[PDB]
This record gives structure tokens, C-alpha cells and sequence, in this order.
């Protein structure tokens, strides 16, 4: 074959498309959000519930001397 | 007569070295462990101050 980069032009269009009309699961419908969600979720876990849009800061102290 | 010259020899000095001997130990051990208290009291801190320092970043 010759058609190199008109099948290109095929596939690019609809990036674009898409793009330019963003809501949801962009043209997905709901079935992506689904999934989503519960992904956001389990990756929390693995850094347990702590605020990552707060900075920590605490102090500490001293035991037992010699 | 020559036996209790040299019994007294043993005796006396003996009373005398241990105690110089004694004396002169406790000065530089007893220097020493006051030395190894502050030692051993210095490192924790650092390490203490070191190891928030990783956390915190983590």
C-alpha cells in the first residue's frame, strides 16, 4: 500500500473532537466513570487517608536519659 | 631473725602499691565514664533531629 498518512488524517480527527466537547466520559457515557471512581478510591488506600493537599508538621519530644 | 625482715617486706609495699595503683585508675576511669555518658547522650539527639528529617521528607 500507498496511503501512508490519509489513514493518519482518519484516526486524528476524532481527538480532537472529543476534546473540544468535554463532559463526562468524554462521549464514554457514564461507563467510564464507573470504573473511575472506584480506582481513585483504592489508590487512597494505599496511602491511607491522609489530606494531600495539607502539609504536615508536628513535633517531638524526648525519653528516658542516662 | 631474716624471715620476718622479709615477711614485714612483702606487707608493707604491698598495702602501698595496691593503693597507689588504686588511686591513680580511679581518677582517669572515673573521667572516662562521665566522658562515655556524655557520648552516648550526644548521639541519640542527632539521630533524633536526622531521623524527622527523613520522615518528614518521605
Amino acid at each position: 500500500l500507498d496511503p501512508v498518512q490519509k489513514l493518519f488524517v482518519d484516526k486524528i480527527r476524532e481527538y480532537r473532537t472529543k476534546r473540544q466537547t468535554s463532559g463526562g466520559p468524554v462521549d464514554a457515557g457514564p461507563e467510564y466513570q464507573q470504573d473511575l471512581d472506584r480506582e481513585l478510591f483504592k489508590l487512597k488506600q494505599m496511602y491511607g487517608k491522609a489530606d494531600m493537599n495539607t502539609f504536615p508538621n508536628f513535633t517531638f519530644e524526648d525519653p528516658k536519659f542516662e | 631473725q631474716l624471715e620476718e625482715v622479709k615477711q614485714a617486706s612483702i606487707k608493707q609495699i604491698q598495702d602501698a602499691i595496691d593503693m597507689e595503683k588504686s588511686q591513680q585508675a580511679l581518677v582517669q576511669k572515673r573521667h572516662y565514664l562521665f566522658d562515655v555518658q556524655r557520648n552516648n547522650i550526644a548521639m541519640a539527639l542527632e539521630v533524633t533531629y536526622r531521623e524527622r528529617l527523613h520522615r518528614v521528607y518521605r
